[PDB]
């Protein structure tokens, strides 16, 4: 049986850690909601 | 149980100890998460029960107690923050510039941040603190790391 626990407020944080790149990927989405890469 | 707006962990006592299967957003008395987190099962909040209201396996979204309320969208230009809630770890905001998933039905924002699968359902925010989508449905690239779509539902 699944249960929920509060973890925080939803707010923008000034000066948060900035990481990650911005890739442009060609993808396909199937009936089961699964993405796959089209290359 | 607790119905205060905010981010929540989705836990299960079915496996060894207490396991985090995902995350969700409580907004306007409705709990929003990804379909693959709960598979549409009922949830408990304290002594109260949350029943599914709407869901779709292809969008990979589900709402409890009422219809999907989140409708903010990534503007296509600005940075965003993933409010990551990883298993056993404190909620932390991570800022990033989204990439793009190009599909036959249009483009969608994507966040290139890799976290354990039990982080699925963590909200992605704009600079006003509005939830523009949830993190946790995407693809595995050459490196073995994850790139998630910014998945948003429709507010009827
Ligand atoms: O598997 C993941 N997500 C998922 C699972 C099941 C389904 C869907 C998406 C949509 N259709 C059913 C996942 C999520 C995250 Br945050 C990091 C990940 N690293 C590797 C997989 C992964």
């Amino acid at each position: 049986d699944m249960y929920i626990e509060r973890a925080g407020d939803i707010t923008w944080e000034k000066d948060a850690e900035v990481t990650g790149n911005s890739p442009r990927l060609d993808v396909a989405l199937d009936e089961s909601g699964d993405f796959s890469l089209v290359e | 149980g607790e119905t205060t707006d905010g981010v929540y962990r989705v836990m299960t006592r079915r496996l060894l100890g207490s396991t985090q299967v995902g995350v969700g957003v409580m907004q306007e008395g409705v709990f929003h998460t990804m379909w693959h987190v709960t598979k549409g099962a009922a949830l408990r909040s304290g002594e109260g029960r949350l029943d599914p209201y709407w869901g779709d396996v292809k969008q990979d979204l589900v709402s409890y107690c009422g219809p999907w309320k989140l409708d903010a969208a990534w503007d296509g230009l600005s940075e965003v923050q993933l409010l990551a809630v990883p298993p056993g770890e404190r909620a932390k905001n991570i800022q990033t510039l989204p990439g793009i998933f190009k599909t036959k039905d249009g483009d969608i924002g994507a966040v290139a941040l890799d976290y354990p699968a039990g982080t699925s359902g963590s909200p992605i925010l704009d600079k006003c603190g509005r939830v523009i989508g949830l993190y946790g449905n995407g693809v595995v690239i050459k490196n073995g790391s994850y790139v998630s779509a910014i998945t948003q539902g429709k507010r009827e």
